[PDB]
């Protein structure tokens, strides 16, 4: 990953689940 | 609904239709001295299922000696008579319940 | 958080109802209680939506 | 298409370690008991029966209860207890009846 | 010996509070009233004598202390979730495979 | 046995404020990292509370019962002794008595004949009450007990449960914030209208350490618990004192962000 | 599978649930079955 998507990634942070995208 | 007669004598289920009819026999089916034709069972092995006659006589066994099919230590009766007199109260008043 | 709402019931928790309320109306009591849960999903499906 | 989920086998949680609140042995180990006609009175209250330690004797007499069957006195749960204790011959223990 | 039935607040209730313990396994516990499911798992959290039974951000008993033991228990669910099936079509063939 | 004492000075009362104190857990309930909002009793923030100074002042009044009520006592030496609950202070209903000398606390309930200054008094003198009628029900545990030693209870009657809950932070009301843990809790259920206080008295006429005592009234008011990692409460935020803070919870949380919010 | 023929399978089986009773049957062999819990006169 280039660094501008590296700091655009690191700025952003009960049958209920979260299915992965694919 | 819990009770004497509704653990181990009988039960309705939840799905049940129908009726339930009742008179006061205190005239006809009292005694002077008491009736004991009719009699009621408290101990049971475990609960009854609906709809379901039990007739059987064996003796109530709590402990570990055998009854042998009489009472004694640990082991009781399971049916008891009833008390149906005219001169008593509504507790001891028999009642003509059909289902 | 809905989940632990009473939805006009004695209590959010479901066991100690059946345990301790009469079924008749108990069943009253659980069926408003997974009807309002229902409204709550699908007023979070929509938005979703 | 449906859901995967393991189904509970058992249901036991802890034990009962609940102690008693009051004494018992002041109502049959006593040395000397009251008179028939000036029987004491005993207040049992707040309290919690362990009548586990039931089989004490070995010419222990049966229960012959009288309107509550001893199968289902653990699961009741009473609000006042009353002992009275007087010596009575061996000849009328039968004595002791309604009628 | 005689009593009284309902005819005043109930003081003499007899012990009906299970009979052992279970670990490492998803059963229904009754503690003292309330119901769940979950495994009994130890914490490393400290936990305040004062405290009986835990609470999660979903509002339910997630820990809890034993009654008369100083000992304290996490409540895990066990395995759960849904399943889904993977095929191709029925004219094709008929073979499946299962997935978590 | 009580008698008749005339060396008690007249002075108003003393009034502080309760910058960051009364606030006890509200159950036995854990919580770990969580933001929880309760509804029950509680000390307002920043509140009005009632300061007695006891040295020779002698300060043994007469308060109401209110549904919330707040104790705290700036204490050394351990002057301190317990307190009376009850209706009118006398046979005619129950009253409700705490004692802790030196060696165990005893907790009594009961038809006591309370007169019109209890008093205590090492120790070698029990006059409190004289007689006890209608009472079964009887209580012992081990002892609760230059400034070094602060004392903090609050007493909760509800559903006919009386509730003790104390905590001691050894180190005016003192800057700063802690827990209140509880302590016990009993069935008692009795109608309590106006209570008192106990203080020793040591012989050498009788003289008295200096000593000081905070009495207050807890509210209904909805309010705020900040449970952090060790799950003690570090910070509360009532929901009625200001508008930030009432923002705060509304958004449920103790910062908010710059934009308009009703 | 119990099968008949010199054999003579008559068991006792306790009864949990339901049962299904499948007969490959010629000329009308089997007449009935006994259903009871103990199979004496103390029970029904
Ligand atoms: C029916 O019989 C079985 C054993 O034959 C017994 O375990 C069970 O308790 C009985 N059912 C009732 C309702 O008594
Ligand atoms: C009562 O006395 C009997 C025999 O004297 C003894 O075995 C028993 O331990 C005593 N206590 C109780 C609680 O039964
Ligand atoms: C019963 O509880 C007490 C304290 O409540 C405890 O000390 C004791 O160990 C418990 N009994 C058993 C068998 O563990
Ligand atoms: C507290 O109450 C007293 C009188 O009861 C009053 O004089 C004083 O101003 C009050 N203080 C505050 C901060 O409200
Ligand atoms: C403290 O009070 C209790 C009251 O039950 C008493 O038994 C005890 O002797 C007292 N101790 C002292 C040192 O006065
Ligand atoms: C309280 O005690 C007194 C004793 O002087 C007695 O006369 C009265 O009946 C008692 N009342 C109750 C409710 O027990
Ligand atoms: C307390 O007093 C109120 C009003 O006088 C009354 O309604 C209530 O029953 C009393 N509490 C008890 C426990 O008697
Ligand atoms: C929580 O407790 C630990 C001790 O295990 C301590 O090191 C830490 O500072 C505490 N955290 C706070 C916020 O007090």
């Amino acid at each position: 990953r280039s660094p501008i998507e590296d700091l655009l990634f690191n700025k952003v942070t009960k049958g209920l689940t979260v299915l992965p995208p694919l | 609904q819990t009770g004497n007669i509704a653990d181990y004598n009988y039960k309705l289920p939840d799905d049940f239709t129908g009726c339930v009819i009742a008179w006061n026999s205190n005239k006809l089916d009292s005694k002077v001295s008491g009736n004991y034709n009719y009699l009621y069972r408290l101990f049971r092995k475990s609960n009854l299922k609906p709809f379901e006659r039990d007739i059987s006589t064996e003796i109530y066994q709590a402990g570990n000696k055998p009854c042998n099919g009489v009472a004694g230590f640990n082991c009781y009766f399971p049916l008891r008579s009833y008390s149906f007199r005219p001169t008593y109260g509504v507790g001891h008043q028999p009642y003509r319940v059909v289902v | 958080k809905q989940l632990s709402s009473k939805f006009g019931a004695i209590s959010s928790v479901l066991n100690d109802i059946f345990s301790r309320l009469d079924p008749p109306e108990a069943e009253v009591q659980i069926d408003r209680l997974i009807t309002g849960r229902l409204q709550s999903l699908q007023t979070y499906v929509t938005q979703q939506l | 298409t449906s859901n995967f989920r393991v189904q509970p086998t058992e249901s036991i949680v802890r034990f009962p370690n609940i102690t008693n609140l009051c004494p018992f042995d002041e109502v049959f180990n006593a040395t000397r008991f009251a008179s028939v006609y000036a029987w004491n009175r005993k207040r049992i209250s707040n309290c919690v029966a362990d009548y586990s330690v039931l089989y004490n004797l070995a010419p222990f007499f049966t229960f012959k209860c009288y309107g509550v069957s001893p199968t289902k006195l653990n699961d009741l749960c009473f609000t006042n207890v009353y002992a009275d204790s007087f010596v009575i011959r061996g000849d009328e223990v039968r004595q002791i009846a309604p009628g | 010996l005689s009593f009284e039935l309902l005819h005043a607040p109930a003081t003499v209730c007899g012990p009906k509070k299970s009979t052992n313990l279970v670990k490492n396994k998803c059963v229904n516990f009754n503690f003292n009233g309330l119901k769940g499911t979950g495994v009994l798992t130890e914490s490393n959290k400290k936990f305040l004598p004062f405290q009986q039974f835990g609470r999660d951000i979903a509002d339910t008993t997630d820990a809890v202390r034993d009654p008369q033991t100083l000992e304290i228990l996490d409540i895990t669910p066990c395995s759960f979730g849904g399943v889904s099936v993977i095929t191709p079509g029925t004219n094709t063939s008929n073979q499946v495979a299962v997935l978590y | 046995q009580c008698v008749n004492l005339t060396t008690r000075t007249q002075l108003p009362p003393a009034y502080t404020n309760s910058f960051t104190r009364g606030v006890y857990y509200p159950d036995k309930v854990f919580r770990s990292s969580v933001l929880h909002s309760t509804q029950d009793l509680f000390l307002p923030f920043f509140s009005n509370v009632t300061w007695f100074h006891v040295i020779k002042r002698f300060d043994n009044p007469v308060l109401p019962f209110n549904d919330g009520v707040y104790f705290a006592s700036i204490e050394k030496s351990n002057i301190i002794r317990g307190w009376i609950f009850g209706t009118t202070l006398d046979s005619k209903t129950q009253s409700l008595l705490i004692v802790n000398n030196a060696t165990n606390v005893v907790i009594k309930v009961c038809e006591f004949q309370f007169c019109n200054d209890p008093f205590l008094d090492m120790e070698s003198e029990f006059r409190v009450y004289s007689s006890a009628n209608n009472c079964t029900f009887e209580y012992v545990s081990q002892p609760f007990l230059n400034f070094k030693n602060l004392r903090e209870f609050v007493f909760k009657n509800i559903d006919g449960y009386f509730k003790i809950y104390s905590k001691h932070t050894p180190i005016d009301l003192p800057q700063g914030f802690s827990a209140l843990e509880p302590l016990v809790d009993l069935p008692i259920g009795i109608n309590i209208t106006r209570f008192q206080t106990l203080l020793a008295l040591h012989r050498s006429g009788w003289t008295a350490g200096a000593a000081a005592y905070y009495v207050g009234y807890l509210q209904p008011r909805t309010f705020l618990l900040k449970y952090n990692e060790n799950g003690t409460i570090t910070d509360a935020v009532d929901c009625a004192l200001d508008p930030l803070s009432e923002t705060k919870c509304t958004l449920k949380s103790f910062t908010v962000e710059k934009g308009i919010y009703q």
